[PDB]
């Protein structure tokens, strides 16, 4: 089974990552 | 850049032209009054903003109003 | 009056301080202050500490409008000397700034236009309700 | 019990304070006083200072009170 | 004693690179050329960016799934045998 | 109209870090938006409130979907006097032996928390008594959002 | 040259300017047209440098100012010595003075208060006191209740001849302005008059009078039985019983064969068994070494006469690899002005004074002091607030002196343009520094407590997982142990027991001192200290740089030293004068105190006092927990605050109750400060507009319309009220832990 | 000792 | 002991009542501000002029009035 293992990781660390990048270069962007 | 204001209730003492500390205001001749001036704000963008000409303005309700607006590197005071 | 112009005037005695100009200078503008002095005399700038104004014209460089007005009214105030100062730009562009007549704002000029003058009381205004869903507002009309 | 209770009290508060909060906001932006002439809002907008005053009068009266008693015992 | 002049604003600001040096490549060239060859497939912005975002996530993934108990406490699991509640519940 | 905040220039001509701040502040009030009119204003109005319905939907569904996977409502229905309601399971890195020694509660294998929320009873009394009900419940309130 | 220059009656003393007030300022004598006059009457009261200009007027008023102060000092004393001498139980506690606490204050029976007085001991009933007055008067030998009646009397007269004084100096004959400014002559008489001749008599009065009476205390005679102190002056066969030296008289001394004195002028050091204090010849010796260096160094400035030295001169002259020139024109910048001079003497009184609390409870210098736990604690205590609240007023004058008594023109220092200059580098890195210690200090117990919260213990900074040792501390412990046996040949002993290594020191069952230990914990502590100061250091040493002008302000100085603001504008332009960057680091000093009290106290309690046994045991009070428990936050709350406040909330019937009612009403006005420090004045002045219509209505209105106070008397009476608050709570804390459990 | 605590307790 | 709590819960009652009822109803102006509907819901101050006026607006008003509702909720 071990879900939390997989899923944990990813909403805790390379999401925020990958919104934090966007957001990032959104707010930046003319 | 702010917004000021000098309505028709002044009676031309001078004060608030020599508040300012950025060179803002000025004063015109004019004929609604004894002292037979007004006052007048052609340089706008250079308004910082601080209520300094509010403050020195004898009336019942001051004849010069400051309304705050958008802001800019002049208006805001960024010496960098 | 025509506006003048600042080709080759000298700079007073300094040591040298970390109140002076910044990228913006680079970037943006700074601005240029001249006057002239009849001795040579120590006063204390804006930035910070104190210098020494030559006899003769002097120039300095500053980076807002307030350290100019100011440093201007306490020589107006104290020395009795008049001043002027410019704008200037990456571009090299130089723009008149303080008296545009000629004259200090204090005093009355006729050929000065009125700008900004509502013809009523500060308690004449509209209410907000009036002026909504456009984009004017109560005390511009 | 004891964590529900907790919950929809602070919640009601909030939602009370809110009220009066859009209510102010109503007051600045959407009140025409010429449409509004001598209904209930503009006698309430005439004698605001009776009811300033005696909102004050009772909060003055059982702060003191209230203070007193509970000084007193202690 | 002038410091303001409006033909070359360069100097008048302040426009210096106070530690710029222009000396040659010290560099030895076989290295140059070496790295050079070997640095290519990174020099792209958005395909480097895809390609970190990407490659990170999935071997932070297959690294956490894969670690057995003995790196990890939360995945040794619970040894000691239970115990009550404080009202005998369970 | 070029930067980040769209829906006002003013927020957007100056240069300062205080734009970041005051867009993000003022998103939902549609009123100081540019070029707005009531028709705009009722119609987002509309929209915002299809969303905050969708967003309460999944809340519950995730919920629901929770506590049937990770908890004991099938051991706490015969017996509710003596067990412990469980809402989910922790897993996290950083806990040691002991911390993973101690969270240990009810008749769980691994770490969870006692739910004080009181969803449980409620779910009891209007008549679900197995975790098909609660896995039914989820998929009908994931409908009901999307 | 030197002279005494003087003025008849300047002013005549009339009761006509008594009749209306305000008469120091035209704006205030006009009259009242609202409230805020009343409140400006008291703001500008002994603002003397705004009154007028002339530096006569200023000094005179000073000169009286000091008399007056001097003169209410007086008081103070004769009252503590008056309420010593009648309602007291000092004479119990010279015969038994470890079973007996110190009482000198007795309530009333009005109105069921008498409950307040408790059962100290000795057939007595009063307030228990802790200001450590019985052990003063036992050190200077009185035995009896006459001699401070007799002490209580002169005391009266002192005060009543101080006010004769100040009276007479400023309404019949006022200096001249020459007469202040001749600093030489006053450094000259302050040095070798006030502090040389006054220790000198003060080592006599202590080598004839003190010295016997305590031989005959210690040596277990009954009080009532003690000769008294002239016999041993008239009779020289007492003296020279008890010293065989005094035999031969003042030969010795005029002979410099002065080693027949080393009867009752001692070198030992250390700590005496009997009564855990310092030995009392030591005291004179010292006394009398002070004496002769004093007298010796008062002699240095020219004054009058061809020898000497010039300050002017020795300003002038010093050159230097760093400095320069330097040093030129601040003579007249330090004659010149009175705020530069308060400034630098308040920094020195606040760290003399700090400095004496660190002294004071590292060495116990009076009999029967260490032993009692509350004196120390309360001692300790005040002093340290008193010093920290004059370093933070050095800051204020200072930025007061910089805004309105500094001009390049007439008078320029080379050294303070050149600090000016470069002001933003100091602050940068000040910020840099305060940013890197605290971050690192608070991020140890933050650590520490994650780690614990999640049971990793291993992974901590304590004594047993990670260690940081105060290596440098305990090596300068162990060189100190060291150095009597080598170092200081003379010295029998250690100056002082805190050093580690040497025996425990205890009287009467209690212990009195023994090596206080350092570990982790004492790092982590003295980092926290360290972090706070600089914090404080900071924010009032921005403030003074940056008084004059700014980047964002570049006329601060029309403004003046106490301007709220400057306007909405510039994006806001709040708390920009010194006089709010002051009102900024009082909350930082104050911060500061406690932490380092807290610390104090605790390690204190935990380590050092306690009791021992019979068999050679000590059992602290605490149980030596602070080693382990204060490395993390939940520790101090739990082990600190919480267990140690059982005595002051479970005191209520008993004879500490006025401690709990103390500890409630601290808290109420620190909860009551809140109120003025998070408001604004326009939403108070709009109420009050309700509130005046409401009397209006009635025909009750005064003339004298109400208004709202002014935005720096909302932050003054704000940070007032926080102040007072926090610091009550403290000492209702302090005190009532100390008296129950010490 | 109990003379001076009498003397607050005279009347 | 129930006598005591419920007057300081009504105390509390009437003290954020008072505030967020003086918010709302001088909105439109007051006499040291008497054109406060052109600055709108919330702004900053009104400079030091007149004495001084901070916390003058509406949205102050409420700012304050949390507080109240807070100590009260507890
Ligand atoms: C929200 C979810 C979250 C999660 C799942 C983790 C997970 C973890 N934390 Mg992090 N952390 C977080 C938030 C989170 N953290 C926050 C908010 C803070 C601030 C307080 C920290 C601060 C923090 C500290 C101070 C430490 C950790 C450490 C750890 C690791 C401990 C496991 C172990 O025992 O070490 C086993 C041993 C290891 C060193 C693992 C090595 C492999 C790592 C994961 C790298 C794999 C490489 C991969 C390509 C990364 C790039 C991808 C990119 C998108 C992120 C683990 C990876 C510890 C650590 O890893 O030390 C460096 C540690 O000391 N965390
Ligand atoms: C403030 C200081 C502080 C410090 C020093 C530590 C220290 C430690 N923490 Mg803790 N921690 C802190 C605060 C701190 N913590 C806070 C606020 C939290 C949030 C609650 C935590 C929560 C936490 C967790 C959850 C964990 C730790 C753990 C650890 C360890 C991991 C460190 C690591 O791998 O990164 C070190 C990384 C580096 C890149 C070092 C950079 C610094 C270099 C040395 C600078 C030197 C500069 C140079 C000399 C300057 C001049 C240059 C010149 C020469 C040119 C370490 C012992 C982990 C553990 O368990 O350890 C036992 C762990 O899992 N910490
Ligand atoms: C029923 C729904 C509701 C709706 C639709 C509105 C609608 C509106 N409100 Mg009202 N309001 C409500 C309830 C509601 N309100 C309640 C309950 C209160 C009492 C608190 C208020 C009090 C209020 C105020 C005081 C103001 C408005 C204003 C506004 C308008 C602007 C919205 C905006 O810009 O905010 C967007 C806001 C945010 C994104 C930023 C704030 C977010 C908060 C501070 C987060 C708190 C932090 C978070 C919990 C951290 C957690 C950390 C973790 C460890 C737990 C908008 C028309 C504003 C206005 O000027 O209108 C003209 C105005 O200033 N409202
Ligand atoms: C716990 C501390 C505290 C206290 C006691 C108060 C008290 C009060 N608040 Mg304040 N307030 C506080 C904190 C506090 N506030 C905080 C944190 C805020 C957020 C900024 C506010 C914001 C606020 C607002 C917005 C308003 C108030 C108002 C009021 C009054 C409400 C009426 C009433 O209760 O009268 C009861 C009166 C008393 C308990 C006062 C104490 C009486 C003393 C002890 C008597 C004097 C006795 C003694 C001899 C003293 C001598 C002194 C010595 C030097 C000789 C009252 C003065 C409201 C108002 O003004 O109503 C008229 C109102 O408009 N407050
Ligand atoms: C706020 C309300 C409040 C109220 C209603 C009371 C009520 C009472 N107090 Mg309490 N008290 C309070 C606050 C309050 N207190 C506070 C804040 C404190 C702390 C300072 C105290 C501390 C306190 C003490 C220490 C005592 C009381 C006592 C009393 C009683 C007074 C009896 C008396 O003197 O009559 C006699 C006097 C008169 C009838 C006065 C009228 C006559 C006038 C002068 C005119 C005569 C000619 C016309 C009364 C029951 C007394 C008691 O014994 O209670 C059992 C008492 O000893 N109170
Ligand atoms: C509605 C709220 C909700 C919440 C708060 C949680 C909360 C949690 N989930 Mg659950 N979950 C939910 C719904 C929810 N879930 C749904 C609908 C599903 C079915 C797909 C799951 C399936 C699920 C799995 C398979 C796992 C968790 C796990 C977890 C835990 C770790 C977080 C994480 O890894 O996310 C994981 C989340 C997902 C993979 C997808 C859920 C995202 C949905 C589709 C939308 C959420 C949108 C959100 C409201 C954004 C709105 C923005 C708005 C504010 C503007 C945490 C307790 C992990 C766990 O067991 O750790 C102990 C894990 O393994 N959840
Ligand atoms: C320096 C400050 C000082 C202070 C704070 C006190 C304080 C006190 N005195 Mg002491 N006292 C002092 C100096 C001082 N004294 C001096 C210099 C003398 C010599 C004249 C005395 C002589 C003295 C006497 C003779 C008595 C006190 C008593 C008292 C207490 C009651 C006072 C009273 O209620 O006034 C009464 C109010 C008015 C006169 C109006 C009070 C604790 C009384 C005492 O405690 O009795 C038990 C008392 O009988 N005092
Ligand atoms: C050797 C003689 C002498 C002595 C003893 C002092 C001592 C003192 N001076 Mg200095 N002073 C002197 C010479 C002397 N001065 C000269 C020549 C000048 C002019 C350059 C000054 C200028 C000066 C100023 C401007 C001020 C002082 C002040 C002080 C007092 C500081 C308070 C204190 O520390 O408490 C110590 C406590 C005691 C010793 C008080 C006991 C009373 C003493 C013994 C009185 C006898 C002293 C007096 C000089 C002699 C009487 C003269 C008269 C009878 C003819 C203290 C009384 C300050 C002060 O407090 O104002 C009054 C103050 O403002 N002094
Ligand atoms: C060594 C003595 C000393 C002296 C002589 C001075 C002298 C001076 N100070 Mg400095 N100062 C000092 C120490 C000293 N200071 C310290 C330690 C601090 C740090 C707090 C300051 C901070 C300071 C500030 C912030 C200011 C001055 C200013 C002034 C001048 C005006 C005085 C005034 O008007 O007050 C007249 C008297 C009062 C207003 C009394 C106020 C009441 C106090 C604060 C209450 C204390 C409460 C009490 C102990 C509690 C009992 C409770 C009970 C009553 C109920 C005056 C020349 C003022 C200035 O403008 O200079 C030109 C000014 O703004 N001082
Ligand atoms: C006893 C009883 C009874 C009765 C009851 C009753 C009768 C009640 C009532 C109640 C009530 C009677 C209540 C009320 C409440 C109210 C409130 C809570 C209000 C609020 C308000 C507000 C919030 C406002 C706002 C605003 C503004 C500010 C302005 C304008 C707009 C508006 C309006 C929005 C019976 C017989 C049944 C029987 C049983 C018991
Ligand atoms: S607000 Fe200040 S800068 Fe603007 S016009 Fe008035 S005085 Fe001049």
């Amino acid at each position: 089974n071990n879900l939390p293992s997989i899923f944990v990781p990813l909403v805790g660390l390379v999401f925020p990552a990958i919104a934090m990048a966007s957001l990032f270069l959104h707010i930046q962007k003319n | 850049s702010h917004s000021v204001k000098i309505y028709d209730t002044c009676i031309g003492c001078t004060q608030c032209v020599r508040a300012c500390p950025t060179d803002v205001l000025e004063m015109i001749p004019w004929d609604g009054c004894k002292a037979k001036q007004i006052a007048s704000a052609p340089r706008t963008e250079d308004c910082v903003g601080c209520k300094r000409c509010e403050s020195a303005c004898p009336t019942d309700f001051l004849s010069v109003r400051v309304y705050l607006w958008h802001e800019t590197t002049r208006s805001m005071g960024l010496a960098y | 009056t025509p506006p003048q112009l600042d080709p080759n005037t000298p700079s007073p005695i300094f040591a040298g301080s970390t109140g002076g100009l910044l990228r913006k200078a680079q970037v943006e503008e700074f601005y240029v202050i001249t006057w002239n002095s009849p001795k040579e005399q120590i006063f204390e700038m804006p930035t910070g500490g104190a210098a020494i104004m030559r006899e003769g014209p002097n120039l300095l460089k500053l980076a807002r409008k307030e350290q100019c007005l100011a440093l201007g009214t306490r020589l107006r105030s104290k020395y009795k000397i008049t001043y002027q100062f410019y704008r200037v730009f990456p571009n090299g562009e130089v723009q008149y700034l303080h008296p545009k007549d000629g004259v200090y704002p204090e005093k009355a000029n006729p050929g000065r236009e009125g700008v900004g003058l509502n013809m009523r009381s500060i308690g004449k205004n509209v209410s907000p309700i009036e002026v909504k869903f456009t984009g004017k507002q109560s005390y511009d009309l | 019990q004891a964590a529900l209770y907790t919950h929809h009290q602070y919640i009601a508060g909030f939602i009370m304070t809110g009220a009066f909060a859009h209510g102010a906001i109503f007051f600045i932006r959407d009140y025409n006083p010429e449409q509004n002439e001598d209904n209930v809002l503009a006698r309430m907008l005439d004698h605001k200072e009776a009811i300033i005053s005696h909102l004050s009068w009772a909060s003055l009266f059982l702060g003191f009170h209230t203070l007193g008693l509970y000084v007193h015992n202690d | 004693s002038v410091y303001f002049d409006l033909e070359d604003l360069g100097n008048t600001t302040g426009q210096w690179d106070v530690y710029g040096s222009d000396a040659p490549s010290p560099y030895n060239p076989l290295q140059s050329k070496f790295f050079e060859t070997f640095a290519a497939p990174f020099t792209k912005r958005g395909l480097l960016l895809k390609f970190l975002i990407l490659g990170g996530g999935s071997l932070l993934t297959y690294v956490s799934a894969t670690s057995t108990g003995e790196v990890l406490p939360i995945k040794r699991g619970p040894q000691e045998p239970p115990k009550l509640g404080p009202r005998g519940k369970l | 109209a070029l930067r980040f905040p769209r829906f006002s220039q003013g927020l957007a001509q100056d240069p300062t870090t205080r734009r970041i701040w005051f867009g993000i502040a003022t998103a939902h009030d549609f009123e100081n938006h540019d070029d707005i009119t009531e028709e705009r204003l009722y119609q987002n109005i509309f929209a915002s409130h299809f969303g905050q319905l969708a967003i309460i939907f999944l809340w519950t569904s995730g919920n629901l979907f929770h506590v049937a996977w990770q908890g004991n409502f099938e051991a706490w229905v015969q017996d509710p006097l003596h067990v412990r309601p469980i809402a989910h399971a922790i897993w996290d890195p950083h806990f040691g032996q002991p911390a993973v020694e101690a969270f240990t509660r009810g008749g769980a294998l691994g770490p969870v928390n006692i739910a004080y929320s009181g969803v449980y009873q409620w779910w009891y009394t209007i008549g679900l008594r197995t975790n098909g009900d609660l896995y039914t419940g989820a998929l009908f309130l994931l409908f009901l959002s999307a | 040259e030197v002279k005494i220059l003087v003025d008849r009656d300047p002013i005549k003393t009339s009761f006509e300017e008594w009749a209306k007030p305000g008469h120091f300022s035209r704006t205030i004598a006009k009259g009242p047209d609202t409230t805020t006059w009343i409140w400006n009457l008291h703001a500008d009261a002994h603002d003397f440098d705004s009154h007028t200009s002339d530096l006569e007027e200023i000094s005179r008023k000073v000169f009286s100012a000091h008399f007056g102060q001097l003169s209410i000092i007086f008081l103070w004393l004769s009252g503590m010595y008056f309420h010593g001498a009648r309602f007291s139980n000092y004479e119990a506690w010279l015969s038994d003075p470890t079973h007996i606490g110190p009482s000198a204050q007795v309530v009333w029976s009005i109105v069921g208060q008498e409950i307040l007085n408790g059962d100290v001991g000795g057939g007595f009933r009063g307030i228990q006191i802790t200001s450590g007055f019985f052990q003063i008067w036992r050190a200077s030998g009185i035995t009896s209740e006459l001699q401070l009646y007799c002490t209580a009397i002169g005391g009266l007269v002192f005060a009543a001849l101080m006010l004769f004084a100040g009276w007479f100096h400023y309404h019949k004959a006022a200096p001249k302005l020459a007469w202040f400014q001749d600093v030489e002559s006053m450094l000259n008489h302050h040095l070798a008059g006030l502090l040389g001749l006054g220790s000198l008599s003060w080592a006599g009065h202590q080598v004839h009078v003190s010295l016997p009476i305590n031989q005959f205390l210690n040596a277990g005679v009954d009080p009532k039985e003690i000769p008294l102190p002239h016999e041993f002056i008239l009779n020289r066969d007492l003296l020279a019983q008890l010293y065989p030296s005094f035999a031969e008289g003042a030969t010795p001394f005029f002979t410099l064969n002065w080693s027949k004195y080393a009867e009752f002028l001692t070198f030992r050091g250390g700590l005496d068994p009997v009564t855990g204090g310092l030995w009392l010849t030591d005291i004179a010796h010292h006394h009398l070494a002070i004496a002769i260096l004093f007298l010796i160094a008062g002699h240095m400035y020219r004054t009058n006469w061809g020898i000497g030295h010039g300050i002017k001169d020795i300003l002038e002259a010093h050159k230097g690899p760093f400095t320069g020139q330097g040093h030129k024109g601040l003579y007249e910048i330090l004659t010149t002005s009175w705020h530069a001079q308060l400034s630098i003497n308040l920094a020195m009184l606040g760290s003399l004074t700090i400095v004496v609390a660190h002294h004071m409870y590292s060495m116990p210098p009076y009999p029967y002091l260490a032993t009692d736990y509350g004196t120390q604690l309360s001692l300790f205590t005040h002093h340290m607030w008193i010093g920290g609240f004059l370093i933070v007023g050095a800051a204020a004058h200072a930025a007061i002196f910089m805004v309105r008594d500094y001009d390049p023109t007439t008078r320029y220092n080379d050294l303070l343009d050149r600090v000016l200059r470069h002001r933003d580098a100091i602050i940068s890195h000040l910020n840099w520094v305060c940013i890197f210690l605290g971050f690192h200090s608070f991020g140890l117990y933050i650590h520490n407590d994650t780690m614990s919260a999640l049971g990793r213990p291993q992974d901590m900074f304590s004594d047993t997982a990670i260690q940081l040792q105060p290596v440098f501390a305990q090596w300068i412990q162990n060189t100190h142990a060291l150095a009597p046996g080598t170092t200081a040949p003379g010295a029998t002993t250690s100056t002082s027991l805190t050093w580690g290594g040497g025996d425990l020191v205890a009287v009467g069952g209690k212990v009195a001192l023994l090596p206080i230990p350092l570990g982790t914990a004492d790092f982590l502590v003295h980092h926290i200290h360290a972090f706070t100061i600089h914090v404080t250091v900071l924010i009032l040493l921005k403030g003074v740089l940056f008084a004059r002008s700014s980047r964002l302000i570049p006329d601060k100085a029309n403004l003046g030293f106490r301007f709220p603001c400057d306007g909405p504008g510039r994006g806001g332009t709040c708390q920009v004068s010194a006089w709010d960057h002051v009102f900024l680091g009082l909350f930082w000093m104050y911060n500061a105190i406690s932490v380092v009290i807290f610390h104090f106290s605790w390690k204190m309690q935990s380590d050092v006092w306690g009791s021992i046994s019979d068999q050679g045991v000590v059992t602290h009070i605490t149980g030596g927990n602070f080693a382990q428990s204060s490395i993390t936050i939940n520790g101090w709350l739990r082990d600190f605050l919480w267990a140690q406040a059982s005595q002051v909330i479970q005191s209520y019937g008993s004879s500490l109750s006025a401690y709990g009612l103390f500890f409630l009403g601290a808290h109420f006005v620190w909860a009551f400060s809140l109120m003025f420090l998070f408001s604004g004045r326009g939403y108070w002045q709009e109420l009050i507009e309700s509130i005046v219509w409401a009397h209006n209505k009635l025909k009750v209105a005064p003339a004298t319309q109400p208004r709202a106070l002014s935005i720096v008397q909302g932050r003054a009476v704000g940070v007032t009220h926080y102040l007072l608050g926090g610091i009550a709570t403290t000492w209702a804390f302090f005190l009532a832990r100390i008296i129950a459990v010490g | 000792s109990g003379a001076n605590f009498a003397r607050a307790f005279t009347v | 002991g129930d006598f005591l709590v419920h007057h300081a819960i009504a105390l509390g009652l009437h003290t954020t009542t008072l505030i967020l009822v003086k918010g709302a109803l001088d909105a439109r102006g007051s006499k040291l501000m008497p054109d406060k509907k052109d600055f709108g819901y919330s702004f900053p101050c009104d400079g030091p002029g007149r004495g001084g006026t901070c916390d003058i607006s509406a949205w102050d008003a409420f700012y304050l009035a949390v507080f109240w509702m807070l100590n009260t909720i507890g």
